């Protein structure tokens, strides 16, 4: 663009050598997808999802989260809870990430977690289910390119994602762009409940409650840090129904954050301050 | 009739330092470079 060329006359010399490493056949056409919704409440969120893959057992799904933080808490998470998993976070050795991806690659059954930026650049072989549980770093390479991966080459897979009932707008943003859209409901009953015994593991275990708050606050931070502001806010979230979807009775303390001029005031000439 | 002068009170110089223009701060419009400070 005009700012980045603005941004490397500034930065960088005179000179400097102009490398060229892009495909120019992006396909992005905006009629031929379909992206799938559910409407679930924060402090069921894990519940559905935890409930979802043990529905969707025997079938190929691949999870993206927001932040690493949460991808190992819930990892570990599910390994307690008896539910197996794989895990791509950027806290493991490039090999196991490499063999891992590998194995669910080749795999009839199964579901791998990783972030969404983790598996950008990442080859997405054929799966069923394609689900954003966070909210996504990029909509627009989101909608696009991981539906038309999410489609397939062969008989087509689905894209699910998780909004919560103050995020809506994004629906407003999927009329905008002319994206045909599919809302998933779901019964009551049929939820796992496994609440109290999240809470109790959470309470008991202090690895486990540290990898919780490390992705609560990690979640808090990245929907914080969001592009898309006005449909993602972290004002209009509920601490404490998250928190408790994280496994807590009580939120953890994050910082959300993170007139007149003078009378007879003239700017200031001359004078140092550091 | 006319008039002398008795002196009263305070007997006081005023070296000139500068002159700006704002209330209190804003452009130097006078500065005197022959000062020598205490």
């Amino acid at each position: 663009t005009t700012k980045v060329e603005d941004l490397a006359r500034i930065s960088l010399r005179p000179g400097p050598l102009y490398i060229n490493v892009d495909e120019e056949k992006k396909y992005s056409t905006v009629e031929g997808l379909e992206q799938g919704y559910v409407v679930v409440e924060a402090d069921k969120r894990f519940l559905l999802l935890f409930s979802f893959l043990k529905k969707m057992a025997k079938k190929k799904i691949i999870v993206f989260f927001s932040s690493c933080n949460s991808v190992k808490y819930y990892s570990e998470l599910l390994q307690y809870i008896d539910l197996p998993v794989l895990d791509l976070h950027g806290k493991q050795k490039q090999q196991k990430r490499t063999n891992t991806f590998f194995e669910f690659c080749n795999a009839k059954s199964g579901t791998l977690i990783c972030t969404d930026v983790a598996a950008r650049g990442l080859d997405i072989p054929q799966v069923d289910w394609i689900v954003q549980f966070d909210p996504p770093d990029d909509p627009r390479d989101y909608i696009h390119r991981v539906g038309r991966t999410a489609r397939g080459n062969n008989g087509k897979g689905r894209s699910l994602l998780f909004l919560q009932p103050c995020e809506l707008g994004f629906l407003a943003h999927l009329k905008a762009a002319k994206v045909p859209v599919v809302e998933y409901d779901f019964p009551k009953n049929k939820i796992l409940n496994v609440q109290s015994q999240l809470e109790k593991l959470i309470s008991t275990n202090y690895y486990l409650n540290q990898s919780a708050k490390e992705g609560y606050r990690s979640y808090i931070h990245a929907y914080a840090s969001h592009s898309l502001r006005s449909v993602f806010d972290v004002h209009k979230l509920d601490l404490v129904k998250v928190a408790k979807s994280f496994g807590f009775s009580t939120p953890p303390r994050v910082d959300i954050t993170l007139g007149r001029r003078a009378y007879g005031s003239q700017p200031r000439q001359g004078g140092r301050y550091k | 009739t006319d008039i002398n002068l008795i002196e009263i009170g305070p007997r006081f110089v005023l070296t000139p330092i500068i002159i700006q223009e704002g209330s209190f701060g804003g452009p130097i419009l006078y500065e005197n470079k022959r000062f020598i400070s205490p």
